C-alpha cells in the first residue's frame, strides 16, 4: 500500500545468454551447432 | 506434437562420468566438471527451446485453429504479446 | 452468431427487457441495472455481450466488493512498472482484459468515490491512468453496470459525484423482484431439476411433489435464481432422492439434526 | 497557428463572447483558471485552451484531482524511483516533473488536504528541481489550467480552500454560461447533437422536432448543463421511433421508470 | 540578490534586522503572510549571509514522503530494504553550513516536528542501520503564516519548535500597513507587466484608481498587488488604459 | 570536571545526588522542563561514573521506522535478514560499555517500549539473526519534559515498565523556581556573547532589566536564559550605553 | 536456588508448582505487576527433565518486520541462492527443552493464530528447514497480566487461550502477606550494601518500617528493590539508622 | 477404527458417523462442521483413518495459515504436491488472505492466469462462515463450489448425555497417563458442577478442566467432590 521496508533476485548474461542466443537460431542451425559442438566434448554422447 | 524425432537429444557420456571422479589428478577432474556444466547448459537450453516452443505452439493453434482449419482465408490477426498474454507465453525469452 | 445460453426469463416484461437489450445490442453505449438481489443479472449482462458477438473477449466479469482496498480496483487500471514495489511484471491487467471490449460494473456502489471519480474520469476520453510516471493510452471497449442500489438515493447521498452518474445514464435495467416472479420461477424450478439430473447424470429425475413446488412457493425464495440454484443442490445432495420424487430441499446449511 | 475547433458547442449569448475572452487571453502562459458547474462544458473548455495551447508542442497534462487514492499520491506528485519506496526502477518523476513546459489541467475537485494542496502550489510556484533525490521536486515549468465546479470565497470563508493557495490561483478566473444561464443554441446544439446521433446511428433522416418536445427543452431545468442534454438527446435517439413523427415524448428524465 | 523593494522604512528596519543577523548562522523564524516576500528577503539572507559562497537551497516542511522522514533530512546509505543502492545522503546532510529555508514550517507533522527536535539538537546525524553519528552544522531558517503563540496555545507546534526558535522572526507588516510606495510598486509592476505584455506604454495610467486601490484589501502584499495588476492590465491590454474603473474582482461577477 | 552553570543549593543537592548515585549502574531517568539542559549533568556523571572511559548515547526518540532494535539498538551486524545483507552496526550493540541517555522518551511508540523492557530487565537482546544475546555494560539513561505520572497514569508509559526503567529519579529544580543565578547567568551570557559577536564590552543591564528579570517568569528557564542571551545579542546596541530594556518577546510584535 | 521471598499459601503454591514442574504438560504462568517470577520457571524447567535441556526463552514484544523467519522457523533464502544459512528456527533453536516466552499477552493476535500451529508439534516448515516437529521441546508461557475477558474484549483467540493450559499458575498479592518484609528487606539492603561497597548496614527505625510497611505493593518484589535502593541513597550514611522510608521518588522539595 | 476416542454416545454423534463413513468411500471434496477444540478436527482424524484410500498418504494439514510469498510456494510448489493423490485438509477457512483463498479455490477446480492434483479435499470451520460472506470477506462461488455436503457436530450443551462417559474415558486416559492409582471416583458435586460447566468448548474445555481437576485431586484414593477449574490466573 504505502512505502516503508521489506520487498526483494537476478539473471545471468554472457555464458547463460550465450546459450540462450544459440536458440533463437533454425533447427537445422542448431543441428549443426551441436555436432560442431559435441565435436569437442569428450564427455557427452 | 514437437517432432521429436527432428528434436535432437543430448547425451552425456557416462563412461567420462564414471571416469573422473576416480582422477586422483584434480586437473581432470575439474575440466571434466567444466564440460559436464557446459553441456548440461546447452542441454537445458535446447529442452527448454522445445518447451517454449510446444507452448507456445499451443497456443498459436488454439488461435489459428481457425486459420489451420479454413485456412488463410480465415487467418486471424495473430500477435506475439496477444500470443504471450493469452497463452502466459516468455516475455521476451519467446520474442 | 453466438447464441446465449436459456435463461427461464418467462415475465412478460422481462421479454421486453430483453427485447430493449436486443435493440441496445447494435448500440454501444453506458449499460446500467436497478440490480435486483438473488437474480442472476450479469448473466444477462453476459447475453448481452453474446448479443455483441464482439470478436475476443469483451464480456469482462469482475465486481467491487474483493477491491477492498483502495489499490485494488485502483489495479484495475493497473500498475506499469516499479510503482509501489513491483511484485511482478507489467502489473498492468483487467483493463486490456477487454481490449476492445466492455466493463460489467458489479458491486459498484461500494466502490470508493474517488476510485469512481477515476473510473469516470477513464470514462469519456479512455486516459490510461497507469499509476507511476507515464503515459496515458486510450482503448475501444465499452462499460456496464447492475446494482440493487438507488441512483437518485445515492445522489442525494452524493456518494459518487453526479457527473460520473449522468455519464453511466445510457442503459437501465430494473430486474423483477424475486417475489415479484412466480410462474417463471416454478418453470426455472422444473428448468433446474432437469439440469441438475443432466449435470449429476444421476438416473431418474425424481420429480417434486405439487406439495414440494407449493413449500417452495412459501419458502422466503429471496435470490429467485441464486437462492433456487442452491436449493437444486440442496435436493441433489440427498442421496436416493433422484430415486423417487421428494420435498427435501435444504434451505440452511446451517439447518443439522 | 489556429486549429478548427473539433467542436464548437459554443453559446452565441456570451460564450462567444467567453470564447473571445479566452482567446485574448490564451497567448501568455500566466496563471490559468475557470469555473463553471456539474458537467457544464468544462472540459470541452480545457479543450478549448489545450487548442490553445499556442503554437506546438503543447503537451497535454491532466490533474485528475480526486485521484491518487491515498498512499503513493505524494509521488504522484513529485517523483518516484531511485531506491525509495517498496521497490526500486527508473525515474518515473511525479506528474509535474512528467510534464516539463506541458498544460497543467487541474481537475476541480478541491483537495480534502490543504497542506498536499499548498505542497503542488510551492512547486507549482516555482521549480528548483530536485538534485538531491527524484523523491523531491525538479526545475520545470508548464503551462497551467485550473477551473471552478463550486463557491471559491464561500470555501475561503468556509476554509474549505487556502487563502494563499486561493492567492496565487484565480489570477483570471473564466465563469460559466449555466444551462440556467446560456440557454443560446438550444435548439442548435440540440439538432447539432441530434445529426450526430443520426449519423452515429447511420439514421435514415432526421424525424424532426415536436413542438411540445421544444417548448419541454425550453422548460427544462437541465440539471446538467452541456453532457446532460447531450444525454437527454442520446435518450431520445435510442427511444428513437417512425419517421412519421418528429419527435415523441420526453427524454429530460430517463432515470423515470419506462411507460 | 535583491527585488522590487517595497521601498518601507517598516521595510528598512526589517532589512536593518536582516542586515544586522547577516554573520549570524542562529536558527530564525518569520511570520508572513503571501505576497510578504519574506522567503525572497530569507534567500537575500542566504546569499549575503557570512557563507556568501554556501549551499543555500529550501526544502518545503510539507514535501516529505509518508516514511521517508528519516531519509528526509538524513540519507540512505545501506539496507533500508532497497536490496540495491540506497547510497545517496540526505539533501539535509547535502547542508554542512548552508541553508535550506524551512517554509511550510506551519504544517509540518508533530511526528515531524520531534524529528526535527533531535535535528534542533547540536549535531549527531544518524543515518540507517549507522555506525556513528554526523555533527553537521547547518544554518536553520523558517518563516511561518500564523502566530506561533497561536499555535503554542492550541499546542500545535510542540514547545521543543518554541526552542527551535532561536532568531526574532521579523514580520512583514500587513498590506494596510505597508502602504509604502503602491503607486510606485504598481509602477514597477506595470513596467515588468507590459514588458510581458509586449505594450508599449501605459498611455492610459491614471492614478485616482491608484488611490482607490489604496483603499484596498490588498490580501498579498505582492501575491495581490501585481496580481490584481496583470488582471486589470489583461483586461486592458490597450495603450490608452488608465487607472480608471480597473477592478480587482477575479473571483466577483463583472458585467 | 564539566562547565557547569549554577551554583544553587538545590543544585548543590542534586550534583551531591549524582556523586552518590555514580555507582549505581542501575538505570534511572531524570525530570526537567524543554531546555533543561540536564542531559550535560548526565554525561558529566558518565564520564566522572564508572566509564571514566566508555560508550556514549545520544538516541533521539523519534528516530526510527518500523525498523527493530536489530535496525535501530541492537543492530544487524548479523547479516543475513530479508533482503540483501551486510554488517550493521547496531546501537545498544554499540554502546556496551558505555552511555545511553535515551532521549525523550515520552514520545515513543508502544512498540518501542515493548522491545527495550525486556532489552533493559534481563539486560539480554539478541539481534538480527543470532545465536545467544549477551548483557551490554552500557549506562542506561534517559529524560523527559513531560511529566510520567500522568502519562502512564493515562497509560503513555507501560507504568510498571518505566517504574522498572526507574531506580531513583532525580529532578533539578526551576530556575523561575530557582530564581537565584540570575546575575551570574546575565554575566556569564554577556561575556560569552562579547566573544561570539566579537564585541569590545558588555555593556550591563539597568536595574530596570535586573528587575525584568525579576519579573522574567521565564517559561524557558535556561532555554529563556538563551533566549534572554538571544535578546541581547540582537539588543547590542552600543557596550557604551548600558542595556536598558531586555525583555524581548518576539512573539510580541514590535511597534 | 533463588533469593525471593515467602508466604504459607505462596509455599503451598511453590509446592503444587513444583508437583506440576518434572510434569511436561504446559501451564498458564500468570504473574503479579511487580512479580517477574520467571526464576520459578526456571526451577521449574531445572525441576522439569530440561534440568540439562534447552531454555530458550523469548518476550513476545520483539519483533521484527511485519513477520519473523526467526519468529517459528527461517534462513538466508530471501532470494539468490535460497541457502538456509541459518535454518535454526525458533523451536529449532529451543529444540527438546524449554521453550519459554514472555510479553505475551501483548503481539499480534494473528501471531498467535500462528502461535496456535506450532503450539500444536511444530510442523513448522522453513525453505531453511521443513520438519513436522511433534518434539515435545517444554513449552510454558508468560507476561500474563491479561484476561479472559480480553477475549472479551476481543484481544485475542479465546480458542488459542482455551488451548494454552490445562493447568494454572497463580501468584498471591505482594500487599496481601507482607510477611518477609523486614527480611528481603534487609536482604536486597546487604546485597546493595556489598554492590555500593556500603561499610554495614546500620538498621532502620522500626517506626520508619511500620510507616512503609503502608503502602499497596503496586509493583511487587519490584517495589521492594526500588524502594530500598532508594531508601539506602538518601541514608547515604551507614552512620545512624535508616529512620527514612522514601515513599516515592515521584516528589519533591 | 482408530480407538474410540471422542466415541460420542450420543446417537447424534452416531449419525454425524454414519453420514462421515458414507462421504468416506467418495472421493469428492468435503467439509465438517463443529468447532475446534470443541473437538478440534477430530473427525478429520477419523476420515484420515478411515481413509479408504488407507495406503493414500492423507498428509492434509491445513488448519493454519503461512506467509504471503509462502502461500505464493506453496500452491505453486506443497498444496496438492504435499498430500498427492491423498486427501486435503483446511481449517481456519477464515483466516485465508484473499489472494490466498483465491488460489486455493481456482485450484479446486481451475484457474485464470495467463489445474491440481489429488482427490477428497476435507476441510473445516470454526465461525458462521453466512455472516463472513454478508462481511463480505471471500469468495461466496468457493463457499458453494465447496458446499456440496457437510459433517456438523454436536454442540457442548448439545453433547450432554454421553458427557459422563466422556468424562470418565478422559479420566481412564488420564490415570494411565497420570501414573495416578486410578480415577479416585465420581462425586455428585463434580457431576452437578459439570452440568453447570457450561465449557463453551466441548473437547478441549472438558480436558482442561480434567487435568487441573485432576492435578489438584492427586489422590486415587480420595474422590473429589467439586474440584474448581482454571488454567490460569494469578492470587
Ligand atoms: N440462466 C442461468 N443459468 C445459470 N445460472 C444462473 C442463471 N441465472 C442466474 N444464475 C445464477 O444466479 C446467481 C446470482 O444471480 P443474480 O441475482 O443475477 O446475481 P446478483 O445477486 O448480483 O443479482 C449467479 O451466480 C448465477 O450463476
Ligand atoms: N459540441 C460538443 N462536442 C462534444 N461534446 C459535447 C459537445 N456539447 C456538449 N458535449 C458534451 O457535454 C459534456 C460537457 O461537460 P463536461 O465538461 O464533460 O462536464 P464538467 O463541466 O462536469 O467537466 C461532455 O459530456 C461533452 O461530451
Ligand atoms: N520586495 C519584493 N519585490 C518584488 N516582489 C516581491 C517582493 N517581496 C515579495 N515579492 C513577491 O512575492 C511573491 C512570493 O510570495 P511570498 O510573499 O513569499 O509568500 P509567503 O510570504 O506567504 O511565503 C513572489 O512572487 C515575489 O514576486
Ligand atoms: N547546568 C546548566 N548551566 C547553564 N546552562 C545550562 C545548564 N543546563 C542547561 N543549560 C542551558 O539550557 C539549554 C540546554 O537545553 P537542553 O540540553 O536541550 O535541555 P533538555 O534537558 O530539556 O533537553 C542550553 O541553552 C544550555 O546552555
Ligand atoms: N517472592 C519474591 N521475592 C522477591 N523478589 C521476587 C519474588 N518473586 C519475584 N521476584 C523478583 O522481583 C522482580 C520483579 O520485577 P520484574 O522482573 O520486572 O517482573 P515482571 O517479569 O513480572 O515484569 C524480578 O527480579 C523477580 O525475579
Ligand atoms: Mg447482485
Ligand atoms: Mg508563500
Ligand atoms: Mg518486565
Amino acid at each position: 500500500m504505502k512505502q516503508g521496508l521489506q520487498l526483494r533476485s537476478l539473471a545471468m548474461t554472457p555464458q547463460l545468454q550465450q546459450a540462450i542466443r544459440l536458440l533463437q537460431l533454425s533447427t537445422l542451425e542448431l543441428q549443426q551447432e551441436l555436432q560442431q559442438a559435441l565435436e569437442s566434448n569428450p564427455l557427452l554422447e | 506434437e514437437l517432432n521429436a524425432d527432428s528434436i535432437p537429444r543430448l547425451k552425456i557420456n557416462q563412461q567420462y562420468a564414471a571416469m573422473g571422479n576416480s582422477a586422483r589428478n584434480d586437473a581432470d577432474g575439474q575440466f571434466i566438471r567444466s564440460n559436464l556444466q557446459e553441456a548440461r547448459w546447452l542441454i537445458k537450453s535446447l529442452e527448454s527451446r522445445n518447451d517454449t516452443l510446444l507452448r507456445v505452439s499451443r497456443c498459436i493453434v488454439e488461435q489459428q485453429q481457425a486459420f489451420f482449419e479454413q485456412g488463410e482465408e480465415y487467418m486471424k490477426p495473430m500477435v506475439l504479446a496477444d500470443i504471450a498474454q493469452a497463452v502466459e507465453m516468455h516475455e521476451s525469452t519467446i520474442s | 452468431a453466438e447464441y446465449k445460453d436459456n435463461l427461464l426469463g418467462e415475465a412478460n416484461s422481462f421479454l421486453e427487457v430483453l427485447e430493449q437489450v436486443s435493440h441496445l445490442a447494435p448500440l454501444d453505449k453506458p449499460v446500467l441495472i436497478i440490480g435486483e438481489r438473488g437474480t442472476g443479472k450479469e448473466l444477462i449482462a453476459s447475453r448481452l455481450h453474446y448479443l455483441s458477438s464482439r470478436w475476443q473477449g469483451p464480456f469482462i466479469s469482475l465486481n467491487c466488493a474483493a477491491l477492498n482496498e483502495n489499490l485494488l480496483d485502483s489495479e484495475l487500471f493497473g500498475h506499469e512498472a516499479g510503482a509501489f514495489t513491483g511484485a511482478q511484471k507489467r502489473h498492468p491487467g483487467r483493463f486490456e482484459r477487454a481490449d476492445g471490449g466492455t466493463l460489467f460494473l458489479d458491486e459498484l456502489a461500494t466502490a470508493p468515490m474517488m476510485v469512481q471519480e477515476k473510473l469516470l474520469r477513464v470514462i469519456e476520453y479512455g486516459e490510461l491512468e497507469r499509476v507511476g510516471g507515464s503515459q496515458p493510452l486510450q482503448v475501444n471497449v465499452r462499460l456496464v453496470c447492475a446494482t440493487n442500489a438507488d441512483l437518485p438515493a445515492m445522489v442525494n447521498e452524493g456518494t459518487f459525484r453526479a457527473d460520473l452518474l449522468d455519464r453511466l445514464a445510457f442503459d437501465v435495467v430494473q430486474l423483477p423482484p424475486l417475489r415479484e416472479r412466480e410462474s417463471d420461477i416454478m418453470l426455472m424450478a422444473e428448468y433446474f431439476a432437469i439440469q441438475m439430473c443432466r449435470e449429476i447424470k444421476l438416473p431418474l429425475f425424481p420429480g417434486f411433489t405439487e406439495r414440494a413446488r407449493e413449500t417452495l412457493l412459501n419458502y422466503r425464495w429471496p435470490g429467485n435464481i441464486r437462492e433456487l440454484k442452491n436449493v437444486v443442490e440442496r435436493s441433489v445432495y440427498r442421496h436416493g432422492t433422484s430415486d423417487y420424487p421428494l420435498d427435501d430441499i435444504i434451505i440452511d446449511p446451517f439447518k443439522r439434526r
